[PDB]
């Protein structure tokens, strides 16, 4: 499964922008594609999803009337348009696909596949701690408090790379995730524990419940 | 009383032992799209003869019920006579004994009618 | 005192499994003949006196979202569609240049034609002289190319014309299980379709389920008991569809005010194409009526059930589809052989707070379809003579909820669909397949010498 | 004078393969286990009703 | 670019083709191996 995105761009206020994302390696019609924007030091915002089967779509409230999502089933390419761009829209826009995606059913919100992202410049879930300075070998314990409950996920973003799904269902590791990563739960509280820190582990981590994301925790080497 | 097919499923094993002749009766029941039912009723009769073969090689042959000369091992969920037939359903019992069904089957087909019938072969010649 | 094993054959013991289900469709439906309509050809006649055994004291867990009968029915209808279209006339030499023009009518400029009067060449019975014949196609069926047009499916797949002998009329089909299996049925009045069921009964064959292929609006379905039912695999998940089942059916009337002519142009030898001749009468467009009062009471009864899951004092707003293909943005269905796509913007345009005529909807008609998101097989629906009128029951909806809310207490719902498996899940929620294991061993004080 | 095949605007046409033959060969029809075929062996059976032998 | 001992092997063939429509043809070219083609006079 590979999501190939078009590059980033610089727009002016008032203009409109259009992005594409070509999926490959699986049956495009099986499960929806999502569009999520990440602004530096800002809570990631889920914009909407599209079911390629019939082109069904679902837009976030904030974007209703401004965003238009379509797709080309023949070229397996998803298109998005955003009108009336304002400075608030500066962010890196990603197309995502969930992990579980078979013919029988799917689960949209475990985003295991991410595009490279498109930087566009125009000119609840309580996650703690904000930052975490630790040495290689120690253990990092990131916490996320919910209020709704439901399959929670943990993602890792390395400096300059697309986020990678690390954990889903609060306690289940994804493909390629070693035993060092582990999840736990107590009531509304969720804990991600990373033992024996190493260079690759450092970055920023996010907790997620459906379309809502945490504020993020930057784990850096000291 | 006749609860019907699968009637006493939630009843105790002692109570469900009265409905044996009901689930046994409806177990056999007498261009494409027409082979869909053919291959199904063929697997149906293969499942029937499979169970009849197991029921035959053991010390039963006569269906429904039969006794055997096998001591009940306490490791196979050590329960009491009145705690099985009057406090447990057949689904709940099979859920516990699922580990030892194949072992008992081996102690039934081999240890019995292979040594018992040969013993009769020695007892019937005199 | 020491117990002894005893083999019991015929015990009420079943386990969840998947098997090969066969069909059943009464005995009067076979008298419908007409060269095998839909499927009923070699289907087993339904038992005149079906038996439904209520399993007392039995509580069995169902799961409409992990049920294999839906996948089996889906693949069965797909194979049905292929077997029904294999021996029909293939329209391979029909992608010829179409010199189309407006239909004979009188303005305005907002009528946007819709109907195109195309003239073109055609191969006759002999392989020499051609044939300059004309037909009448819908705009959704043609596409211009640089007035010259072409069929919209030229660079997609092949095309085969549906035979006029068969029909697409959904007839009740009973799914039955072979010997050794059984179908469990939940008979509680409030089974919202997942988990343990208090009153479980066993059956050999399910009730007559008509395979009505439709989107957004569930037509000719089973009515719910007491209160209208709301079913979802994950309510907090806005990506999972929400199947709504009605208690009182909503009367809908759809008509095709364009009583048409069938021209039987001959693409011999043997094959024959059924084009659309001239229209006798007025140039009118198909439309659907929904009784305003019935729609109000149904919506007001549904929003009261929606407030039981998204908070008591919340605002529920209805909006129509956000966009995509015609099969998802419109109410797609079949009536009289024609494939309608109706505008459902007059039904989902409301805003409900915590506390006398008909609604007409513009319906389009398409002849070249590719349902079930199938590529490789395009079917040309032959024209149907006479005014087509049909009265159906709206018995349920397929809704989707908007996401990324966080802020605000209102929730917005839009019509969805696409996956035709959801259309089958609205009828197979109360059934599940189990396999019988009659061999059960149990200890008792019985032996021989 | 221009002609054509008489079956052009009727159906398709396939040529019979020269390998096979249309020679009527005796075919015995038999019944599976559990069934039987009754045969009337009277010299004057005009073919309907009870048969003596 | 040569020599004469390279014996081509690869042939750059141009030809007609039937398009989607049963009217205008299609002047397209392909590249076939010598074992796949054979000249005719
Ligand atoms: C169809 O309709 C039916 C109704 O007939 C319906 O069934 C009920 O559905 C409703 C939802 O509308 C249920 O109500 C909710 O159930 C939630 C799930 O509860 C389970 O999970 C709890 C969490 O377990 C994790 O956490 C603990 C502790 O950390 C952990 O140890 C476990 O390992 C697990 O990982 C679990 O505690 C809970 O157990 C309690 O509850 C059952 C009764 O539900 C009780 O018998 C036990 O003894 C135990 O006391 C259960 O196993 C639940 O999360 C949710 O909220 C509760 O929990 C949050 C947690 O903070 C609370 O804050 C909140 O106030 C709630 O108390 C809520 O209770 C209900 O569970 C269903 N009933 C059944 C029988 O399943 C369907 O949903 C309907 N379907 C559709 C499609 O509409
Ligand atoms: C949801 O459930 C409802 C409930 O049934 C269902 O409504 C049914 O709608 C269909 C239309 O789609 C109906 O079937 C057609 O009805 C018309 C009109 O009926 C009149 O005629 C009879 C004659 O006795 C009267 O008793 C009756 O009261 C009406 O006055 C019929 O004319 C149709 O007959 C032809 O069509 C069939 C299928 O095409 C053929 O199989 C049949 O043989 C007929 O064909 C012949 O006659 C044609 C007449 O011109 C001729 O042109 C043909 O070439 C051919 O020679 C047809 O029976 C039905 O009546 C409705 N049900 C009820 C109870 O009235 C919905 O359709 C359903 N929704 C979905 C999505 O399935
Ligand atoms: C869809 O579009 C197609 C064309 O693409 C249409 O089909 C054509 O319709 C026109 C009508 O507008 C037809 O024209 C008529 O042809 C008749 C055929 O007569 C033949 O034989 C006589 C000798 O008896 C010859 O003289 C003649 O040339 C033909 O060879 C004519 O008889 C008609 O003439 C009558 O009507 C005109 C109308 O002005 C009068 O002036 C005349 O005096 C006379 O009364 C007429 O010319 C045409 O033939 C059709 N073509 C085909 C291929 O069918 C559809 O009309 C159009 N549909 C819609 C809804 O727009
Ligand atoms: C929808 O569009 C279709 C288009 O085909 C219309 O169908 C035609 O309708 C007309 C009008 O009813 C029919 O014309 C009728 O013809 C009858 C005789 O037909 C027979 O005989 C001829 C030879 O003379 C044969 O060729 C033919 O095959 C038949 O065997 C006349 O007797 C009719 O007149 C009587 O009825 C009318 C009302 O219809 C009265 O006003 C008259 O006074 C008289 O009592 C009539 O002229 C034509 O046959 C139909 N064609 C077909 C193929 O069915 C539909 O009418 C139209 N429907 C609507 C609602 O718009
Ligand atoms: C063959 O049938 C196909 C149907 O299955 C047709 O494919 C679709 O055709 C429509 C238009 O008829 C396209 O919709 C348009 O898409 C463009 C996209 O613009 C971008 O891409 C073009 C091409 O690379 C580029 O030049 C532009 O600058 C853009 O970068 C939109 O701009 C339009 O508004 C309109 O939505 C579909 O995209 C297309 N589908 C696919 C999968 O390509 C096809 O046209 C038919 N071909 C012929 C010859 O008739
Ligand atoms: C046949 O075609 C004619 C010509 O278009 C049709 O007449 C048109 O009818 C419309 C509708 O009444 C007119 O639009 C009008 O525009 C004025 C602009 O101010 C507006 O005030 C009116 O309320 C109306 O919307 C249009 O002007 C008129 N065109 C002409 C040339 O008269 C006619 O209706 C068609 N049918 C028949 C049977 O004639
Ligand atoms: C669909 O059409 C039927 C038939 O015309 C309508 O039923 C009629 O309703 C009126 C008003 O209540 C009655 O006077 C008639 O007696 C009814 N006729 C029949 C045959 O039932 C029905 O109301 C229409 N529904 C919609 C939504 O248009
Ligand atoms: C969603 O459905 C799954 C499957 O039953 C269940 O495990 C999960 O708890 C559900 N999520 C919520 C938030 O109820
Ligand atoms: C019975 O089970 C026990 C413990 O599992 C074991 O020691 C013994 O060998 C078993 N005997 C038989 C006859 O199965
Ligand atoms: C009950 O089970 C125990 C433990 O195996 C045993 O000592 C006792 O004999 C059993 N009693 C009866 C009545 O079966
Ligand atoms: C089944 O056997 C496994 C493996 O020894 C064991 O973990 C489990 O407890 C057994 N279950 C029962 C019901 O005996
Ligand atoms: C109909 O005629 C008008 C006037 O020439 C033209 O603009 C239009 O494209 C034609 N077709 C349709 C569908 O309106
Ligand atoms: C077919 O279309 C062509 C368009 O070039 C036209 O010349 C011809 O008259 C039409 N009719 C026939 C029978 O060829
Ligand atoms: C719809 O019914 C509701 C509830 O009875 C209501 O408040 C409203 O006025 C009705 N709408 C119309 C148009 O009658
Ligand atoms: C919804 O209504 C709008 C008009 O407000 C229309 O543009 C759009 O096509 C409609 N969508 C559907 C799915 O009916
Ligand atoms: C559906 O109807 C609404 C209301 O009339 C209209 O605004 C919209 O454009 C229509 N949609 C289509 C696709 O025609
Ligand atoms: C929806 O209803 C409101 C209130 O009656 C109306 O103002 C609006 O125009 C309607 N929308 C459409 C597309 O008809
Ligand atoms: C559809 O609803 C009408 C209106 O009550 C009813 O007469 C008819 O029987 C219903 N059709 C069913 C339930 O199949
Ligand atoms: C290539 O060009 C030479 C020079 O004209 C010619 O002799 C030869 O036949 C051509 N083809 C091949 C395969 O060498
Ligand atoms: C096809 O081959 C012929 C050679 O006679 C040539 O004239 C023509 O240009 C070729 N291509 C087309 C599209 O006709």
């Amino acid at each position: 499964v590979r999501l190939s995105q078009s590059g980033g761009q610089m727009k002016k206020p008032g203009e409109s922008m259009r992005l594409s994302c070509r999926a490959s390696g699986y049956e495009f019609l099986n499960c929806p594609i999502n569009w999520i924007r990440l602004a530096p030091g800002r809570r990631p915002e889920w914009m909407g999803w599209l079911k390629p089967r019939g082109g069904a779509v679902n837009y976030a409230r904030k974007f209703q009337g401004r965003v238009t999502m379509t797709r080309d089933v023949y070229s397996d390419t998803a298109f998005l348009e955003l009108r009336s761009l304002t400075s608030d829209d500066t962010a890196v826009y990603f197309c995502t696909r969930g992990k579980y995606c078979t013919a029988r059913d799917y689960y949209n919100w475990d985003f295991e596949h991410w595009g490279r992202g498109a930087p566009v410049t125009v000119s609840v879930l309580t996650q703690s701690p904000a930052t975490l300075s630790l040495s290689p070998g120690e253990t990092a314990i990131i916490s996320c408090r919910t209020s709704q409950s439901g399959s929670l996920a943990w993602y890792q973003q390395r400096p300059g790379q697309a986020p990678r799904l690390v954990i889903y269902s609060g306690s289940t590791r994804a493909a390629g995730i070693p035993d060092r990563f582990s999840g736990s739960r107590w009531g509304a509280d969720y804990n991600l524990s990373i033992s024996n820190l190493e260079s690759g582990d450092f970055g920023v981590y996010y907790c997620q419940q459906y379309e809502f994301f945490g504020q993020g925790t930057k784990v850096q080497v000291d | 009383v006749f609860l019907g097919f699968l009637g006493a499923a939630g009843s105790t094993m002692g109570a469900a032992s009265m409905t044996l002749t009901v689930q046994a009766r409806n177990l056999l029941s007498g261009t494409v799209w027409g082979i869909k039912q053919l291959q199904a009723r063929v697997l149906a009769v293969e499942r029937y003869l499979r169970d009849q073969q197991l029921l035959g090689i053991w010390g039963c042959s006569g269906k429904l019920i039969c006794c055997t000369n096998v001591p009940w091992n306490s490791s196979w969920s050590n329960r009491n006579l009145s705690e099985i037939w009057d406090n447990m359903t057949w689904l709940q019992w099979d859920k516990e004994i699922s580990n030892y069904t194949q072992i008992i089957y081996g102690l039934l087909e081999e240890s019995q009618n292979q040594q018992e019938k040969n013993e009769q072969d020695l007892l019937a010649l005199d | 005192e020491n117990l002894w094993v005893t083999v019991y054959y015929g015990v009420p013991v079943w386990k969840d499994a998947e098997t090969t289900l066969f069909c059943a469709s009464d005995a009067k439906a076979y008298e419908t003949e007409k060269h095998n309509v839909w499927a009923t050809c070699a289907c087993v006649p339904t038992d005149p006196n079906p038996q439904e055994i209520h399993l007392e004291n039995v509580t069995e867990e169902f799961n409409m979202w992990k049920n294999n009968m839906v996948e089996q029915m889906h693949t069965d209808i797909i194979s049905l569609w292929d077997q029904s279209l294999k021996p029909c006339v293939k329209l391979t030499p029909l992608c010829v240049t179409l010199q189309c023009t407006n239909v004979t009518n009188n303005i305005t400029d907002d009528m946007r034609g819709e109907l195109k009067n195309c003239s073109f060449n055609m191969t006759t019975e002999l392989r020499d002289k051609k044939q300059k014949v004309y037909s009448l196609f819908y705009r959704l069926d043609v596409v211009q190319i640089n007035k010259e047009y072409r069929l919209i499916n030229c660079n997609t797949s092949a095309i085969t014309q549906a035979c006029p002998k068969v029909s697409f009329e959904p007839i009740p089909i009973h799914y039955c299980a072979p010997a050794g299996f059984a179908i469990l049925k939940c008979k509680d009045k409030k089974f919202n379709g997942t988990g343990p069921c208090p009153s479980v009964s066993t059956v050999q064959c399910t009730h007559g389920i008509k395979p009505v292929v439709s989107t957004q609006l569930l037509l000719n379905g089973s009515l719910a008991e007491e209160e209208v039912m709301i079913r979802s695999e994950n309510i907090t998940n806005n990506a999972k569809n929400i199947l709504v089942q009605f208690n009182t059916p909503v009367q809908i009337n759809c008509t095709r005010p364009n009583n048409n002519t069938r021209k039987s142009i001959r693409i011999g030898p043997g094959q024959a194409f059924y084009a659309t001749g001239d229209i006798i009468g007025d140039i009118r467009q198909a439309h659907c009526n929904v009784s305003k009062a019935t729609w109000n009471e149904t919506l007001g009864k549904v929003v009261k059930q929606l407030r039981k899951h998204f908070g008591n004092n919340t605002i529920i707003r209805f909006a129509n589809s956000s966009g995509g293909d015609l099969e998802v943005t419109t109410h797609s269905f079949n009536c009289g052989g024609e494939f309608f796509y109706c505008n459902t913007s007059g039904l989902f345009n409301s805003t409900w707070i915590s506390n006398n005529d008909s609604i007409t909807l513009p319906c389009r008609i398409k002849q070249i379809i590719n349902m079930w998101q199938r590529i490789g097989q395009a079917m040309y629906a032959p024209p149907i003579q006479g005014v087509i009128r049909c009265v159906s029951n709206i018995t349920g909806l397929i809704l989707t909820r908007d996401g990324g809310a966080n802020n605000t207490s209102t929730e917005t719902f839009r019509p969805g669909g696409g996956d035709m498996r959801d259309n089958w899940r609205s009828e197979l929620y109360k059934y599940k397949v189990v396999k019988i294991e009659p061999l059960g061993v149990a200890p008792t004080r019985c032996k021989r010498r």
